[PDB]
């Protein structure tokens, strides 16, 4: 789990009337909770529960693409008759271990106050013991059979984990299976300075669909074609009055571009 | 001559990092030096690390 | 002049006033960072104009827009974290605030 | 809002220097300069506060020119098709309505514009008031 | 992203034409040790030749 | 808990303040993450005061060294308790044992 | 690398390396590999690793 | 590297 949200609470340093543990304990148990996603790479799980008793993993609203590895894992304890919790749980697939601090990417993702960041610790393996032994080779001597025991979350599959690790090793080894003096730096690159956002349709500039059909009323999807189109073709563009024209003037000309700029290089290569 | 004292609180989940100061109960103090990856710490034959 | 804790700040942009509430205090949970505005306070800055022809203007038409100054409590530079609680001690006589 | 500015021009001592009409015109100028701060968009906002009838109604100028920089105020020399504009130059829109006429910076720039224009007007008055006596012994 | 990092090696120094020094960069948090140790243990013992 | 203790831990925990120790034994009527409500037995009660007594466990609260204090409840629900038993571990305490 | 007080060297390997080198330079009377001949130091290093 | 890769070949996918 990576991001949780409980409707009643604001910050994980609070409590909730009815749950035996604090929100901090709930988050730690959640981190302890393991799950196996199959279809997608990130998913959202809703857990609703009411009534006295222990809330465990099985109680969450499971899906088909998602499977709880073990349901008996206790999440919290409701200790009142009319006490209830509903919580959304973001579960994303990743490699390794990322703390809650550095995972921030912008200055508005946390702005939803109910979004509690649980520092993700996703690694199915827990310990890997191994040892060599005398393999019962049909006719040879002192060949080695390697016995590897993995204590894991049960999430990953043992043979699958072995084969994945071996693939990783082979891929990393392919680096110097054919090593030679190689350098990615190729100084003095040569590329046309056409801006690639012009290749996209105009509607990709975060505005409504009526203005989209409006720029589809002049048959102008391209930004690389609208760039040769000043404001001399807007009130003449079908149904561009105040509101849709306000959208056109706001979301386009503010992103650093200009509504119609003369250029001689287009389109390479659309 | 004061009207409204507004006190605000701030909490930090202060994690551990190379540089803190930890000690046992016998004066064996020490600065933590490296968060070594789990696959590098010494480990017992039963696979458990230290 | 007295000190008020109004939500509006004369100069700063929308970001620096986004965390606060309608009264001018951050909500309980905004993950502030060194520099942000907890409150939320303005002070009577100016002094010595002595033009009652303009004092009559800014006593009714600019009653609270005369001598602003953003001596507002910012989180010290460097300390981040989460706001978890807000206490408000109001001197009696001084009426109240919504958060209070 | 409108009532506030009416109370201003009532409390305005130099009512001859600035009666209700030019008072509210200067206040529309101040409101445009305030919208200049409300939006990072630098748009000429005529308002026409309806000096005595009722409250204000913000508009948005078009600054007729073949340019599109700051498109809030950009219209070519014939773009008057929708809205039944039918005007090449001077055609200005009323897209955004009901901005703020009560906050801190609004009233601060109101004070600034008022004092500036009042002092300018009294200066321009006294200039001719004393120029009348051109060719007389004056003190000083 | 379940896709790792591959090195952009920087130098194959061939001092004395029989004592080389290869550098490799960059490798993941621990892959340096595992790759170096595996290569070393294989080259030392299990690398056929004639003598 | 510390695996190798000196027995003094129970005494130093219960004799300090950080733990919310029960006053009169009885039944744990209602336990939450912040409140505890005990119904005392018939022997140690008075004519009035039907028997319930409440412990408001101080949640995350500042200290004179700017470190957190908190009294999570250690007892379960409905479990009978006797006089002078730890009902909530304080900061760095486990089941009434000093655990730093 | 010398104290201005005494002409002694200030860069002295204090601990945790003197232990290392000292362990590396001793002699068990009967240790695995005793009694061989080595064509050089690098050969001994390979023989050890 | 070749000897190690041809040792590994029994487990990898691609």
């Amino acid at each position: 789990v990576t991001e949780v949200e409980i409707d009643g609470v604001l910050h994980e340093y609070s409590t909730k009337e009815g749950v035996q543990e604090d929100i901090l304990e709930i988050l730690l148990n959640l981190k302890g909770l393991a799950v196996r996603v199959q279809g997608k790479d990130e998913v959202i799980l809703t857990l609703n529960k009411s009534g006295i008793g222990p809330v465990t993993a099985a109680d969450i609203t499971h899906d088909g693409d998602v499977e709880i590895v073990k349901p008996q894992h206790v999440i919290c304890h409701l200790t009142d008759e009319n006490a209830s919790i509903s919580m959304r749980i973001k579960v994303q697939r990743g490699r390794g271990y990322v703390p809650a601090s550095t995972r921030i990417h912008s200055e508005e993702d946390e702005r939803p106050i109910g979004r509690l960041l649980v520092d993700a610790c996703y690694s199915p393996v827990e310990r890997i013991a191994y040892n060599v032994e005398a393999a019962r080779v049909e006719q040879r001597t002192d060949l080695d059979k390697l016995v590897i025991e993995m204590e894991t979350n049960g999430t990953i599959d043992p043979e699958e984990a072995i084969r994945r690790a071996a693939t990783i090793l082979a891929e990393q080894l392919e680096a110097f299976v054919d090593l030679r003096d190689v350098r990615q730096p190729e100084v003095k690159e040569e590329k046309p300075e056409f801006d690639p956002i012009l290749l996209r349709p105009v509607d990709d500039l975060e505005l409504t669909v009526r203005s989209a059909n409006c720029l589809k009323a002049e048959a102008i999807h391209y930004i690389g074609d609208l760039v040769q189109r000043t404001e001399v073709e807007l009130l003449k563009t079908p149904n561009l009055g105040k509101k849709s024209l306000t959208e056109i003037k706001d979301v386009l000309a503010s992103r650093g571009l200009s509504l119609g700029m003369r250029l001689e290089n287009w389109p390479p290569a659309s | 001559g004061v009207l409204k004292i507004v006190k605000v609180y701030l909490a930090v989940k202060r994690r551990i990092q190379p540089g803190d100061k930890m000690a046992g109960r016998h004066g064996n103090k020490g600065v933590i030096s490296k968060i070594n990856p789990i696959e590098d710490m010494p480990y017992d034959e039963n696979g458990t690390p230290v | 002049g007295p000190e008020e804790i109004t939500a509006d700040i004369p100069n700063v942009g929308e970001a620096a006033l986004s965390k606060l509430d309608e009264s001018g205090i951050v909500y309980i949970g905004a993950e502030v960072t060194g520099g942000d505005i907890l409150v939320g306070k303005v002070t009577p800055k100016g002094e010595t104009q002595l033009t009652p022809e303009e004092k009559l203007l800014r006593a009714i038409f600019g009653e609270k827009a005369s001598d602003v100054k953003d001596s507002s409590l910012r989180v010290p530079n460097g300390v981040s974290g989460t706001v978890i609680d807000v206490q408000v001690f109001t001197r009696d006589g001084v009426e109240k605030d919504k958060r209070a | 809002m409108n009532k506030e500015i009416l109370a201003v021009v009532e409390a305005v001592s130099n009512e001859k220097a600035l009666p209700r009409e030019k008072i509210f015109e200067a206040l529309e100028s101040a409101l445009a300069t305030a919208t200049k701060k409300k939006y990072e968009q630098e748009i000429d906002v005529r308002v026409q506060i309806d000096r005595k009838s009722g409250d204000f109604d913000t508009f948005r100028r078009w600054l007729v020119v073949d340019e599109v920089t700051q498109p809030t105020k950009e219209i070519t020399l014939e773009a008057a098709r929708y809205e039944d504009e039918s005007l090449n130059l001077g055609d200005y829109v009323e897209d955004q309505i009901e901005s703020v006429t009560f906050d801190r910076i609004t009233t601060q720039t109101a004070k600034q514009v008022i004092v500036q224009k009042v002092r300018e007007a009294e200066r321009a008055m006294v200039v001719d008031q004393f120029r009348e006596h051109e060719g007389e012994i004056i003190t000083g | 992203v379940t896709e790792f990092l591959k090195p952009r090696l920087v130098d194959i120094e061939q001092v004395s034409s029989t004592h080389a020094k290869v550098t490799l960069e960059p490798l993941e948090r621990g892959f340096g040790h595992t790759l170096g140790n595996a290569l070393r243990r294989i080259l030392l013992s299990s690398m056929p030749g004639c003598a | 808990k510390p695996l190798v203790g000196t027995g003094m831990e129970r005494a130093v925990a219960v004799d300090s303040g950080v733990t919310a120790v029960a006053k009169r034994g009885g039944v744990v009527q209602y336990v939450d993450a912040s409140r505890i409500v005990i119904k005392v037995n018939e022997d140690e009660m008075y004519p009035g005061e039907a028997g319930i007594d409440i412990y408001n466990l101080t949640k995350y609260t500042r200290s004179n060294q700017n470190t957190c204090i908190n009294q999570m409840p250690c007892v379960s629900l409905g479990e009978p308790v006797e006089r002078g038993d730890v009902l909530a571990d304080g900061p760095s305490t486990d089941l009434g044992e000093l655990a730093l | 690398i010398l104290s201005p007080a005494n002409g002694e060297p200030i860069i002295v390997p204090s601990q945790d390396v003197v232990l290392g080198l000292y362990y590396m330079t001793r002699d068990c009377v009967n240790a695995k590999g005793e009694g061989m001949v080595l064509t050089g130091p690098k050969e001994a290093e390979r023989l050890y690793r």
